[PDB]
C-alpha cells in the first residue's frame, strides 16, 4: 500500500512567490497583458507564462511550472519513503464562463502524458475517472507542467480572449503515492 | 398602483463556471448574494453586483475542515447578523464564528445546567430548527413535536438558556407530520407563527408574543388544491405589502400554484389619530420594493439601466391625509422616494436620496405643490447618480457643489479612510426644487432652487477603529425664479472657518 | 458583548463612541468634584465618531476589586451628567453584577447647581402567574423609570448619591 | 490513449449566429410561428427549422443543424491530433418540463444513430449510460444532426403544441475525443 | 440500440378522460367514497376502481386501467418501429404518509407480473433496481394494469382507510422500448 | 422474482398495544426507571423488556419483541404468496446521538444471527451494505428480535446508563420478500 | 458474518482523562504551546504528545495513543466473541485551512502499518476506500497508534504550524469486527 498523498498547487502563489532573480509576477495581471496585447512573456525558466512557440500555437497561452520548485518532497519527511510519484492531476480553473461556453485547455507534459480541460471543476481528463491514467508514474521532482490554452489572442480575435480576462488563478489538485 | 409580476426568462450573461459543491448565501452579510464555492482543492466565492456583474474567485481566508460535515450547520449564534458554523451535540456544541472573511478558531461551548440541546434532523417524528419563536431578533432553538413547542433561547457565544415551553399548539399524534410544520412571521410583530398544513386545509397558530400559541384557526384550500408529500409551501413577500405570503405549489402534473395573502397593509402600523377637536390625521404606508419597481419601470421605458442599492424592504410612509372635521377642508401629502441605500459594511440603512412631497389641498382650484429634495446618502454609488435628476432647464446657471472633504491640523482646514468620510455624509440636504402643478406652460419651472455644500472635518485619525469627523453644510446657494427660467434672483450664504468646536469664524452672505 | 477591553460602547445619540486622543486620554483619578470616591478608577475620555454636540464621555472604571464603574457626559451647556453608578441605575447581568450592560442616567446638575435625580424600579415576580415563573424565574434585571426628583432644594454642584447618603433625603 | 473532450451547443445561438442571406433567426420565436401555422422554414441549408417531408412525420417539426458549421475543429489546434471522433451526444431542454412532464424527441444523424429524448435535463437516450458500443465513426465536421418533435402541429391539434411554444432553448452536449 | 423511451402516465387523467359513455369520474373523489362506504365501483371496462371480486381480497381497493386507452403508440411516429415494448414501470403515490408510515400496494398484470409497492415515491418493487424485471416486454397496447390496495376498507377497519383519503393521484413511470 | 417489501416497525407502538392481560407499557419511561435502577422488568412473554440473564450480560439492558404479534402477514392477502421471510433488517435510533457519538447494541435473533447497531440512524451492521445477510430467511410469523445494549445499568455506572434515558423509541427497517 | 462496529474516539477526550499519576493535559492547549515553541513532551508513557525523535522527524509533532487504555473490549460482553481486530481507521481533524491548504499527517503503527491524512474529515488514506486495508487486523487492546504532523515546528518554520493551533481536536474512527 502506498501513502496517497493529494496535493493542491496555486499557480498565483507559486508564481508570484518566485525568487527575486527569476522574475515573480501576478497571475491575473500578466495573464490581462498577455492577452490583450499579442504576445509577450511572464516569468522566467520553467516557472513562466508566455505564447506557444510551433506551428498553430501561437494564439495559444501556455502557463508553464516546474515541479522541482513546488517542493512537494518537503511535505513529508524522507523517512517514509523516496518512491514519490504522480497518480493523477486534475484543474480546476475559477473563471467567469458565459451563458453556454466551455473552458478549452491542454495540460502537456515535457499517451498518458496529455490532458483536456473541458469544464474546469476538479475536472480530469476523462468521460468518468476509473481507478479501476495520464500522468501516472511522472516523480514529483523532475518535469515541466504546461496548461495551454487555445484561442487565447484578443488581437486575433480569438474566442477565449474574455474568460481568461476572469481568471484570478489557476489550480491544480496533484494526487501522488509515496511507497 | 402596487400589482407585481414577474418578467420573461432572461438567459443571464456570466456564470460563476464552478457549478459544483456550491450554493448561493451572504457568507460576508455586505447585502449582495455570493456563489460560495467549497469544492476540494479551493474554497471560496464569487460576489453578485446589483448592476449584473459577479465578482471574480475571492478565496476565504479559512474555512473549517468540519464544514463538509454531515451534520453541521450555517446560523446565527454569535449574534453580529452572520451565519456561524455549529454542530449541536446535546451538551456541547462546536462553533466556528464567521467574522466575514472566512471563520475562525472552533469553541466547544458545555452547555451549563440539566440543559440537553435537541438534535437537528435526529428524528423524523420532531422538527429541531432554528427560528425566533421568541421575537427577541435571535435564532433560538426550537423543537416542535407533535404535543408541544420547547424553545430554548440563544444566548450568544454558543450558549444557549434553559427551556421554555410554548403551550398551544397540538395535533394527532399519528397525522403529525414535521415536514408540513412551518415557522414564519406573519404579521410582523416579530415572533413566528405557526402553520401545519393538511389535506383541503391549513391551520395557523399565532404565536403570543413567544409565551404560547392561540388557538388555531384554518383556511380552507379552494376548489382543486390539495396537498401532499411532493407538495410544498412557500411563504415569502412576493407582493410588495410588507407581509409575507403563503404560497403553495403542486408539482405533478403540471406545475401549478396559490397564494394566500392573509392581510393587505403591515399590521400594528399607527393608521389613524384624532384629538377630538376636529382634527384627524389617517396614515398610508408604501413598502420601498414599490417604491424601487415604478423607478425600475420608468428607467426602462427611457432606455436607461436601473440598479438598486437597497436589497431589504422598508416600509415607509406614504401618504398622511389631514381634515378638519368642522370646516371639511382635507390636505393630502403624498410622498415619494427613490434611491434607497443600504451600506454593506456597518450592515445600516442610509436612507433615501430622493424624496417627493405633493402638498395637494381639498378644500369643500387650487394647484398642488410639488416639492423635489435630495439628500447625501453616503453611498458613492447612489450618491453620483443625484445630480443626473436636477432640473438644468436655465442653461446659466452655477456650477453645482460637490462635498468637501477636509482634514484638521495645526487649527486650520486643510483639505484631502474614504469610507469614514462618506458616511459621514448619511441625512446631508444636497439639493430641493419646488414646483407648482397647475397644468401650464410654467409647470415644469421651478418657483425656487436651494443647493447645498457639505464639508466633512476629520477631527482625529482612525487606525482600526473609525476616525471621529464633523459633516456640517458649510456653503449654502439658494435661487428664485418665480417659474421665470431667465432672470432670476440669487445668493449665497458660505461658512470660511470654523474653530475647534464648529463655530464660525468667518463667514460670507 | 465580550465585556473586556476588545468592546464597543454606543453614547446616547446612537453612534458608536471612540477613545479621544490628545496618544489615548487616559488619567488616573480618586476624587471626583471634591469627593473621595474610596478607590483609585481609570478615567477614559470618550468621544462621538460623529460629533453633532461636541460633548465628551468619560468611562470611570475602578483599578480596586470592590467598586464599580460609572460614566460622566460633559454636554457643552455646563450640565454634567452621570450615568448608572449605584446599582439601581445599571441593567447588568444578573448572575455577574461586573457584566454591565446598559448605564443608565441617574442625576445631572446644571452649571447653576439645580439637580435632577433619576428613579429606577426593578422587575419582580408580581402579578404574573406560574407559567410566567416557571418558565423566566428569575427576571430582576430590566428597569423602568419610576419617578424623576427634581426641584433642588439647595444648590449643589455635587452628585446626590456621590457621597453615599440617601439621594433622596435631600429635598 | 486519447484526449477526452466536451463540447456545448446552444441550438438558439447557432441559429441566431447564420450569416446573412443564410437566414439567421430567434429558435424561440420561429418555433411558435411554425407551431401555430400548419408548416413553414427557418432558415435554409442544413441549418435549417421545418417539418419533415415524408409519411407519419409531416406533423413532426424537425430543427436540424450542420456539423461542419459549428466549426469544432478549431475549438483546439490541429498538433493534437487530427482525428476527432463524437463518443456521446446529450440533449438538453432547458425549463421546458416539470418534474412529472415528458418530451419526445428524435435525435437522428443521416443500430445506433438514433437517440429519444425523454426528460431533456442532460438526457442520453438510454436508461443508465455506461462507458463500459455508442457512436463509432462519426466525425465532428461532416453529417447532418436533426431533432424531431413529433405531434408539434397545432392546426392538426397534436400534444407538445402547446409545449413547444414554451421553449427556450435546445443543448447539446457532444463529447467528442482527440486520438 | 433501441429508442429508451419514459413515459408518465397519470390515473387520475386516465379516469377524467374517459368519455361519457364510460362514466368518467374524479379519482381521489370516489376513492375517498368508495373507502368511506366499503363496497361500490367507478368506471367501467378495464378502466375501473373497485374492490376485488375475489377470495382475501373483498376488502383491496384496485386500481385498474387499460394499457390500450393509455394511447402509448400514437407519441412516435410509426417509422420509428414496431417493436413497442416495457422495460420497466415504478409508482409514484402522492399521499400524507406519516413519519415511519408505509404504503402498502401490488402493481399487477393479467414472477415478473407483480411488483409490491413499499414507499411510493418513484417506487419500483425491487430493493436495488438493476438493468445489469418485472413488466419487462410487455406491449404497451395489450394488457390490464391494476394497483391493488390492501386494507382499504373504513366499515371494516383496514389499516390504510386513512392513508386512502390523502392520495391525490397514482402515478406510473412506464419505462418502454421502441425496437 | 419475489414482491419485495420494506416494513417499518416501531417498537414502542407495539408495547404500547399489547392487550392488558400481558401488560402494556410506553417504551421511553420504562427504559428510565429500568436503568436508574438496577433489576426491574416490563411486559410480558415475549414482548417484554428486561435485563440480560446469563453471565456478563446482566447489565445489559435488552428489549424483545415477538414476530408474531407484530402481523406483518396481514398486510398483504394470502392469495399472493404463502411464502414470506425476511431479506434484511435495519435499526434506527432516532434522537439519540450526536455528531461524533457512538451507541452499543446488538440485535440477535433466537454468524447471521446477530447485527451490531452503532450509529443507529437507518443502520444496518455492514460497513458497506452490498444486495449481491444477517436475518435472511427467518420465517415473519416465527422467533423473538432482541435489542440488547450493553453497559446500561446506572449503579454499575455504566457508560450507557446516561444516553439510555434520552431514547424515544426503536424503529426496525424490514425488509422482507413474498415468494 | 462479523459484528462490524464502529468507534469513534477522540484524543482531546483521551488525553484529559488520564489518571493523575499518568499526568493528563488539555491536547488544545499543548499543541500551541508546543508548536510556538521548539520542541517538549505531554502526558507519558504511550498516551503522549510530543516532538519525533529520529532523523529528519524532530521538526514533527506527533501524537501517540495506546489501543489498550481505550477499553474498546468493554464495549461489548465477552460472549459475543474474543477476537476484535481492526478493519479500518479514518481520522478527522476539526481545524482551520486556508484558501488552498491541505493537511500532512501520518497516521502510522507500531504497506499496512501506516495511513496519510489529506482532507482531514472523514479521512481515510485511500483515493478510494473500497472495501474489495491499513491496519487491518491490529488487535484493539495492544499496540500503540500515533499521528505525526510533518512541517510542526513555529521557530523553525513549519507550514502546517499554524493550521495545528487551530486544531481543536483528533477524531479516530475505528471500524473493528467482532467475530
Amino acid at each position: 500500500r502506498a501513502l496517497e498523498v493529494e496535493r493542491t498547487v496555486s499557480l498565483a502563489e507559486v508564481y508570484a512567490g518566485l525568487p527575486k532573480d527569476n522574475g515573480p509576477f501576478s497571475l491575473a495581471q500578466e495573464i490581462d497583458k498577455l492577452v490583450s496585447q499579442g504576445s509577450g512573456s511572464a516569468g522566467s525558466g520553467n516557472n513562466n507564462l508566455a505564447f506557444g512557440a510551433g506551428t498553430d500555437t501561437k494564439t495559444s497561452l501556455q502557463a508553464s511550472v516546474s515541479f522541482a520548485d513546488l517542493k512537494i518532497r518537503e511535505d513529508y519527511p524522507a523517512s517514509l519513503g523516496k518512491i514519490r510519484r504522480i497518480k493523477q492531476i486534475s484543474v480546476t480553473l475559477p473563471a467567469l464562463l458565459g451563458p453556454y461556453q466551455d473552458v478549452q485547455a491542454i495540460l502537456s507534459y515535457g499517451g498518458c502524458e496529455a490532458l483536456a480541460v473541458s469544464h474546469g471543476m476538479n475536472d480530469s481528463g476523462q468521460f468518468q475517472l476509473d481507478f479501476n491514467l495520464p500522468f501516472e508514474g511522472i516523480a514529483i521532482d523532475q518535469g515541466t507542467l504546461t496548461l495551454s490554452f487555445p484561442n487565447a489572442s484578443m488581437p486575433e480575435k480569438g474566442k477565449q480572449a474574455t474568460m481568461l480576462k476572469t481568471l484570478n488563478d489557476i489550480i491544480l489538485h496533484i494526487r501522488y503515492t509515496i511507497k | 398602483m402596487n400589482a407585481v409580476t414577474w418578467g420573461k426568462m432572461q438567459l443571464l450573461p456570466i456564470t460563476p463556471a464552478v457549478q459544483d459543491n456550491a450554493s448561493l448565501m451572504d457568507i460576508n452579510g455586505d447585502g449582495q448574494l455570493d456563489w460560495v464555492i467549497t469544492g476540494p482543492g479551493l474554497r471560496g466565492y464569487h460576489s453578485q453586483h446589483p448592476d449584473g456583474s459577479w465578482t471574480r474567485f475571492t478565496p476565504l481566508h479559512a474555512l473549517p475542515i468540519e464544514y463538509s460535515h454531515p451534520r453541521a450547520q450555517l446560523a446565527d449564534l454569535m449574534g453580529a447578523g452572520l451565519s456561524d458554523l455549529v454542530l449541536i451535540g446535546p451538551k456541547s456544541v462546536r462553533l466556528y464564528v464567521n467574522n466575514r472573511d472566512g471563520f475562525t478558531e472552533g469553541r466547544d461551548v458545555v452547555q451549563s445546567g440539566d440543559i440537553t440541546l435537541p438534535l437537528p434532523g435526529a428524528d423524523a417524528r420532531k422538527l429541531v430548527a432554528f427560528s425566533d419563536v421568541l421575537g427577541s431578533g435571535q435564532a433560538h432553538l426550537v423543537e416542535v413535536s407533535a404535543t408541544q413547542v420547547t424553545c430554548w433561547p440563544n444566548l450568544g457565544h454558543g450558549r444557549f438558556g434553559q427551556p421554555i415551553v410554548l403551550p398551544g399548539f397540538s395535533q394527532s399524534a399519528a397525522s403529525f407530520n414535521p415536514d408540513r410544520v412551518h415557522l414564519a412571521d406573519l404579521d410582523g410583530s416579530g415572533p413566528a407563527d405557526l402553520i401545519y398544513v393538511h389535506a383541503d386545509r391549513l391551520d395557523i397558530f399565532s404565536n403570543e408574543s413567544g409565551n404560547g400559541f392561540a388557538k388555531p384557526f384554518t383556511l380552507s384550500f379552494p376548489d382543486g388544491l390539495r396537498f401532499d408529500d411532493t407538495c410544498q409551501l412557500q411563504v415569502a413577500d412576493v407582493q410588495g405589502l410588507g407581509v409575507v405570503s403563503l404560497i403553495l405549489s403542486v408539482p405533478h402534473m403540471a406545475p401549478h400554484h396559490w397564494r394566500c395573502d392573509l392581510t393587505n397593509a403591515k399590521p400594528w402600523l399607527l393608521s389613524e389619530t384624532n384629538n377630538n377637536m376636529g382634527a384627524n390625521h389617517t396614515l398610508h404606508y408604501r413598502s420601498s420594493v414599490q417604491f424601487w419597481l415604478d423607478e425600475k419601470a420608468a428607467a426602462l421605458a427611457t432606455g436607461q439601466t436601473p440598479v438598486c442599492y437597497l436589497p431589504f424592504p422598508v416600509h415607509t410612509l406614504w401618504q398622511t391625509e389631514t381634515e378638519d372635521e368642522i370646516s371639511g377642508n382635507k390636505l393630502v401629502t403624498t410622498l415619494r422616494y427613490a434611491h434607497g441605500a443600504w451600506d454593506g459594511r456597518e450592515r445600516e440603512f442610509r436612507g433615501f436620496g430622493y424624496v417627493e412631497q405633493t402638498d395637494s389641498h381639498q378644500l369643500a382650484r387650487t394647484p398642488p405643490a410639488l416639492t423635489k429634495s435630495w439628500y447625501a446618502t453616503g453611498l458613492p454609488a447612489v450618491d453620483n447618480a443625484l445630480s443626473a435628476g436636477y432640473w438644468r432647464g436655465d442653461k446659466q446657471a452655477f456650477a453645482g457643489f460637490t462635498p468637501r472633504f477636509t482634514l484638521w491640523k495645526e487649527g486650520k482646514d486643510v483639505p484631502l479612510n474614504l469610507y469614514w468620510l462618506n458616511r459621514a455624509l448619511k441625512g446631508q440636504p444636497l439639493r430641493s426644487e419646488l414646483y407648482g402643478l397647475d397644468g401650464s406652460a410654467q409647470q415644469q419651472i421651478p418657483y425656487t432652487v436651494t443647493e447645498s455644500r457639505p464639508q466633512v472635518r476629520q477631527l482625529q485619525d482612525g487606525a482600526t477603529v473609525s476616525p471621529v469627523l464633523w459633516a456640517s453644510v458649510v456653503e449654502s446657494r439658494s435661487y428664485h425664479y418665480e417659474r421665470i427660467i431667465s432672470d432670476p434672483q440669487c445668493n449665497q450664504d458660505i461658512t470660511l472657518s470654523s474653530d475647534l468646536f464648529g463655530q464660525p469664524l468667518k463667514q460670507v452672505s | 458583548p465580550n465585556y473586556d477591553e476588545t468592546d464597543t460602547f454606543l453614547g446616547p445619540e446612537g453612534e458608536v463612541l471612540v477613545v479621544a486622543l490628545n496618544q489615548a486620554d487616559i488619567r488616573s483619578e480618586s476624587s471626583l468634584q471634591g469627593i473621595n470616591l474610596g478607590a483609585t478608577f481609570t478615567v477614559t475620555c470618550y468621544r462621538s465618531r460623529l460629533e453633532s454636540h461636541f460633548n465628551r464621555l468619560e468611562y470611570w472604571q475602578p483599578q480596586t476589586t470592590g467598586a464599580t464603574d460609572f460614566w460622566l457626559i460633559y454636554s457643552p451647556d455646563g450640565q454634567v451628567h452621570l450615568l448608572g453608578k449605584n446599582p439601581q441605575a445599571r441593567i447588568s447581568n444578573p448572575l455577574n453584577v461586573n457584566q454591565t450592560a446598559q448605564w443608565l442616567l441617574e442625576a445631572s446638575i446644571s452649571s447653576h447647581s439645580e439637580q435632577i435625580y433619576y428613579q429606577y424600579r426593578a422587575e419582580d415576580e408580581a402579578g404574573c402567574e406560574t407559567d410566567e415563573l416557571a418558565a423566566h424565574p428569575s427576571a430582576t434585571v430590566q428597569r423602568y423609570l419610576q419617578t424623576v426628583h427634581y426641584g433642588n432644594l439647595t444648590a449643589s454642584d455635587v452628585f446626590p448619591t456621590l457621597n453615599g447618603d440617601d439621594p433622596l433625603k435631600s429635598g
